[PDB]
RNA sequence: AUAAGUGCUGAAAGCAUCUAAGCAUGAAGCCCCCCUCAAGAUGAGAUUUCCCAUUCCGCAAGGAAGUAAGAUCCCUGAAAG
C-alpha cells in the first residue's frame, strides 16, 4: 500500500494551525512545534481527520506525499506525550551522575567528560547506571542519544560503554 | 539675547516659517555633530533626510496624535496653513507643504517668543523621532 | 572493501545507493562493501 | 549592413531573418542592403518598408 | 593593549635575585603625546597617535607645526600609529608614560634591522660552497638557475642584492625592571635595529 | 558613403536587476549593450556603447550543482602557486566580483574592448550613488 | 541665545564642520535682523538676505574687518584653518579663492559659537550685518 | 567550511535504509588567526595640516612673468651606501 495515505486524529488540547506558504504549527499541553513544509505539496485538515492532497504521479511526489504525513504524525505525537530514550551503561565502575543541568560521565578515561544539552530537552538520571533523554520532538532526543553514546562506544570483545535501551551487540574472543 | 519684536501675532504671512527653518536646521545639525560624524556627505544626507519636506510633514502628523500641543499651537498652525503662497516644488505635490509650512510657522512663532522650555522639547521630540 | 564488483555473499546482504555509489551492506561487517 | 540593419529593425517588433523574408515576399522589393541601411538615417520611411514587410507574415 | 615608543642604546647585564646573569636590553623613553585620533565614524578602523623625541623648532616646517599645534605641544620628530587599543583613556595632548608596563611581563618589539649593503648568496641567503681544492674553480656562487625545459628562470631564485634595513618583530621578550624616574625599560634579550633608533615596544598579540 | 558616426554620440545609463536570474543569461544582454549592438548607428570602431549598472548582484543564481563544482582558478607568476575558489564562497563573499569575471569574458580583448568595460558598474545591494544621470529601466528582452 | 550643552572634543573638527554650522547661525542672525527691521514680504526678505549671504559680500565683510585690526591670534588661526580646507565643487559664477575666504568666515563664525563665546560672536555678526548692509 | 568515515529523523518500496526532502559531526589538508611587501589597485583610495585678496598680453579659451608653502644645487658627515 503506502503510508501517505492513512489518516490521523487530532486530540483536544493539540491544535493544528494553518498558514499561508504551507508551515503548519501544533499547541499543544507540551510545547510548541513549527515545520515548514515543501511549497508544492497540499497540505490539508479537518477536524479528528489529516490529508495530503498530491498532486500529479512523478519520483519526488510519491517521496514527499509521504514524507511529510510521517513529518506530522511524529510532530502530533511529541505534542501529545513526546518520545524518549533511555540509555542502558554496562561498565566494570563505568557510572554517570548529574551536575545542575548538564551530565557527567566518568568512563575509563583519565578525565571526566561533559555533556551539555540545549534548551527545550532535559537529561534526567534515574540511577547512577543510566541515562534517559526526554524531550518534545524526536529527531532532538535522537541525535541527543547518539552524540552522548559517541562519547565511549561499545567494545566488542566485552560490553564496555554506552550502549541502547535494548540492543544486541556481537562478541569475539580474546585470549 | 535676541531683542524682542514690535509683535508675535501680527505675522500673519510665512515669516514665522522663514525663522522656524534656520532654527530647526541649526538645532538638527547641531545634533548630527553631537552625534559624532565630522564628514560633510554623511552630515548633509542625513540633515536632508531630516529637514525634508515629507519628513517635517510626517513628524507634525505624528506629534498632531499625541495631543502634545495647547490651544494657542492650533491657533498658529491654522493661521499658517491658511498661507497661499509661491509655487510648490516640482519634487513634491501642494498638499504636503502646508503641512511643512505649518511646522516651520509653529516652530518660528515659538522660537519668536521666548519660550525656548517648549521649543527645546518639541525639536528634541521631533529629531528623535525623524531618527526611527 | 573498495571493489569494482559488489554482489551480495550470504542471503542477507542488501544492495542500496548512497550519493550516486552502490553500496552492499549486511549484519556481519565483514561482507559490508562498496563499488568504487 | 546587416549589423545596422538588425538593431533598426527590431524597435519595430521584427528581427533580420525575418524583414528580409517578409521583404522578400511584400512584392520583391530591391532596395540593396546598403540602401535599405543607409535609410536608417531617417528613421520614417524605414518603418514604413518594416510595415509593408510585417504584413506579408500573416 | 598598549605601547610606547623609545631608543635604543645598548646591552648589559644584571643579576637577579636568585643569583644568575641575564643579557639585557636598555630603552629609554619619555611621555609621549597623542596627537590624533582615528575613530570609526570617519575612518575605516580605531587607532591613536603618538609623539616622541621633540626637535628644536628651525627644523620643522608649517605643515608639521599646524599639526602639532593642535595637541598644545612642541614638533615630534617620530610620529607612528598604535592601531589594536581601547580608545576611552586617550584624549589630545594626554601623555603616556613608561610607568604602564610592570615587571615580569611579555612584550614584543619591533625595530628596523641595521644594513649590511650589497652582500652575495652565500651570506645573504645562508648557502654552501664549493670546493677549494682537487681541481675546483667553483666557491661563493650561487649555483645552478634552474631546469632546461621552462626556457626562463622561475621567479623566486634567490641572488645577491641589498641585504637588511628591513622591518622586524620579535615576539615573547619579557621586562626585567622598569625605572620610573629615568624613563628607562629594561628587556631581556637583544633587539633589531642600530644603536640610537626607533624601537616600538607593543604588548603580546599571542596569549 | 554610410554614415561613419564619431565623436558625435550620446550616452544613455541603464539599470539593470539580477533578484532571480541566471548567470551567464543576464551578462549575455549586459554584454551587448555594453558593446552597442542595439543602436542602428552602430559603427565597429568608436564605441558607441552606454552605461550599465546593475543592483542585487548577490541574489543570483546557477541552476544544477554550480554552487560547489564551478571552481574560480587563478594562478600567480610563482611556481605551485595556483589558487582556487569555488562558487559558494565568490557568491557569498565577492558577488560584484563574480558578475565582472563574468561579463569580462564576453567582450572584444583589445584596448577598446577593456575601456568597454569601464562603463560597467556593479553593486550588492538595493541602492546606487548614480541618481544624477538619471538612470532609466530596463528589463530583459530574453 | 539657543540653550545648548558643550560637544566632546570642539577643538579638533576640520574645516569643514565648522562652516557647517557657521552657516546656519549667520543664516538666523541675518534673518532675524531683516525681520526686526520691518518686513513681511518673504520675496523680498529673500531678495535682500541673498545680497549678504552670498560668497562675494561675505569675502567683503571678511576683508573689510581682517584690514580694520579687529581679530586676535586664536580667530586668526580659526581663519586660516577656514581657509585651508579644500573640499567642495566652487559655485558657477564664483572665483576659487572668494570662496575659501568665505569659508574662513564662516568657520569663524561657527567656531566662535561651539565655545559658548557668546559676547564675542554677537557683536562680530553685529558689526558684519551693519557694514553689509550699508 | 570540508575529505574518507560515524550519523539522527525519513519516504520511493505499509517493513528496512545516511538521502531523495531536512538536521549534524568529522583531519598535520582549504580560508582566516602569525610575519613581511604593498593605491602605476591607470578601479591611481582615506585622514590631518600649510599656501592663496599678484602683473602683462589675449574679445575668450589660453599663453607668459615674478613668486607663496615646499624642494633642490653646494658644503660638513654616517645608524646609510
Ligand atoms: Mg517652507
Ligand atoms: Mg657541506
Ligand atoms: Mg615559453
Ligand atoms: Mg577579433
Ligand atoms: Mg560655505
Ligand atoms: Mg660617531
Ligand atoms: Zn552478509
Amino acid at each position: 500500500s503506502r503510508v501517505g495515505k492513512k489518516l490521523l486524529e487530532i486530540p483536544s488540547d493539540v491544535t493544528v494551525t494553518l498558514n499561508d506558504n504551507n508551515t503548519v504549527a501544533v499547541k499543544g499541553p507540551k510545547g510548541e512545534l513549527t515545520r515548514t513544509f515543501h511549497p508544492d505539496m497540499e497540505i490539508k485538515v479537518e477536524d479528528n481527520v489529516l490529508t495530503v492532497a498530491r498532486p500529479s504521479d512523478q519520483k519526488e511526489h510519491r517521496a514527499l506525499h509521504g514524507t511529510t504525513r510521517s513529518l506530522l504524525g511524529n510532530m502530533v505525537e511529541g505534542v501529545s506525550k513526546g518520545f524518549e530514550r533511555g540509555l542502558e551503561l554496562v561498565g566494570v565502575g563505568y557510572r554517570a551522575s548529574k551536575s545542575g543541568n548538564k551530565l557527567v560521565l566518568n568512563v575509563g578515561y583519565s578525565h571526566p567528560v561533559e555533556i551539555v544539552p540545549e534548551e527545550g530537552i532535559e537529561i534526567e538520571v534515574p540511577s547512577q547506571t543510566k541515562v534517559v533523554v526526554k524531550g518534545t520532538d524526536k529527531e532532538r532526543v535522537g541525535a541527543i542519544a547518539a552524540n552522548i553514546r559517541a562519547v565511549r562506544s561499545p567494545e566488542p570483545y566485552k560490553g564496555k560503554g554506552i550502549r541502547y535501551e535494548g540492543e544486541v551487540v556481537r562478541r569475539k574472543e580474546g585470549k | 539675547e535676541f531683542d524682542t519684536i514690535k509683535d508675535s501675532k501680527q505675522l500673519n504671512g510665512l515669516a514665522l516659517a522663514y525663522i522656524g527653518n534656520a532654527i530647526f536646521e541649526v538645532y538638527v545639525r547641531h545634533h548630527l555633530l553631537k552625534q559624532g560624524f565630522t564628514k560633510p556627505n554623511d552630515l548633509h544626507k542625513k540633515s536632508s533626510r531630516i529637514v525634508s519636506a515629507k519628513s517635517q510633514a510626517e513628524i507634525l502628523f505624528f506629534l498632531q496624535n499625541q495631543s502634545f500641543f495647547t490651544e494657542e499651537e492650533e491657533a498658529v498652525l491654522k493661521r499658517g496653513r491658511n498661507a497661499k503662497s509661491g509655487t510648490t516644488p516640482k519634487n513634491t505635490d501642494v498638499q504636503t507643504y502646508r503641512y511643512s509650512t505649518a511646522f516651520e510657522a509653529l516652530l518660528g512663532y515659538l522660537f519668536l517668543e521666548k519660550k525656548e522650555e517648549r521649543l527645546s522639547q518639541l525639536v528634541a521630540e521631533a529629531i528623535q523621532f525623524g531618527t526611527s | 572493501k573498495v571493489r569494482p564488483s559488489v554482489k551480495p555473499i550470504c542471503e542477507k546482504c542488501k544492495v542500496i545507493r548512497r550519493k550516486g555509489k552502490v553500496m552492499v551492506i549486511c549484519e556481519n561487517p565483514k561482507h559490508k562493501q562498496k563499488q568504487g | 549592413w546587416i549589423t545596422r540593419i538588425n538593431a533598426a529593425a527590431r524597435m519595430n517588433g521584427l528581427s533580420y531573418s525575418r524583414l528580409m523574408h517578409g521583404l522578400k515576399l511584400s512584392g520583391i522589393e530591391v532596395n540593396r542592403k546598403m540602401l535599405a541601411d543607409l535609410a536608417v538615417n531617417d528613421l520614417t520611411a524605414f518603418n514604413q518598408l518594416a510595415d509593408a514587410a510585417k504584413a506579408q507574415l500573416n | 593593549t598598549k605601547g610606547i615608543l623609545g631608543r635604543k642604546i645598548g646591552m648589559t647585564q644584571v643579576f637577579a635575585e636568585n643569583g644568575d646573569l641575564i643579557p639585557v636590553t636598555v630603552i629609554e623613553a619619555a611621555p609621549n603625546v597623542v596627537l590624533q585620533k582615528k575613530t570609526a565614524e570617519n575612518d575605516g578602523y580605531e587607532a591613536i597617535q603618538l609623539g616622541f623625541d621633540d626637535k628644536r623648532e628651525k627644523l620643522s616646517n608649517k605643515p608639521e607645526k599646524g599639526h602639532v599645534a593642535k595637541a598644545e605641544t612642541a614638533p615630534k620628530r617620530f610620529v607612528k600609529e598604535l592601531r589594536g587599543v581601547e580608545m576611552d583613556a586617550y584624549e589630545v595632548g594626554q601623555e603616556v608614560k613608561v610607568e604602564i608596563f610592570s615587571a615580569g611581563e611579555i612584550v614584543d618589539v619591533t625595530g628596523v634591522s641595521k644594513g649590511k649593503g650589497f652582500q652575495g648568496a652565500i651570506k645573504r641567503h645562508g648557502q654552501s660552497r664549493g670546493p677549494m681544492s682537487h681541481g675546483s674553480r667553483y666557491h661563493r656562487r650561487p649555483g645552478s638557475m634552474g631546469p632546461v625545459d621552462p626556457n626562463r628562470v622561475f621567479k623566486g631564485k634567490l641572488l645577491p642584492g641589498r641585504m637588511g634595513g628591513e622591518q622586524i618583530t620579535v615576539q615573547n621578550l619579557e621586562i626585567v625592571k622598569v625605572d620610573a624616574e629615568r624613563n628607562l625599560l629594561l628587556i631581556k634579550g637583544n633587539v633589531p635595529g642600530a644603536k640610537k633608533s626607533l624601537i616600538t615596544v607593543k604588548s603580546a598579540v599571542k596569549s | 558613403t554610410p554614415m561613419a558616426n564619431a565623436s558625435t554620440i550620446e550616452r544613455k545609463w541603464l539599470v539593470v536587476d539580477a533578484a532571480g536570474k541566471t548567470l551567464g543569461r543576464l551578462s549575455s544582454e549586459v554584454a551587448a549593450i555594453l558593446r552597442g549592438k542595439h543602436k542602428p548607428t552602430y559603427t565597429p570602431h568608436v564605441d558607441t556603447g552606454d552605461h550599465v549598472i546593475i543592483i542585487n548582484a548577490e541574489k543570483i543564481e546557477l541552476t544544477g550543482k554550480k554552487l560547489t563544482d564551478k571552481i574560480y582558478y587563478r594562478h600567480t607568476q610563482h611556481p605551485g602557486g595556483l589558487k582556487s575558489r569555488t562558487a559558494l564562497e565568490m557568491r557569498t563573499n565577492y558577488p560584484e566580483k563574480m558578475l565582472e569575471l563574468a561579463i569580462k569574458g564576453m567582450l572584444p580583448k583589445g584596448s577598446l574592448g577593456r575601456q568597454m568595460f569601464k562603463k560597467l558598474n556593479v553593486y550588492r545591494g538595493s541602492e546606487h550613488p548614480h541618481e544624477a544621470q538619471k538612470p532609466e529601466v530596463y528589463e530583459l528582452r530574453g
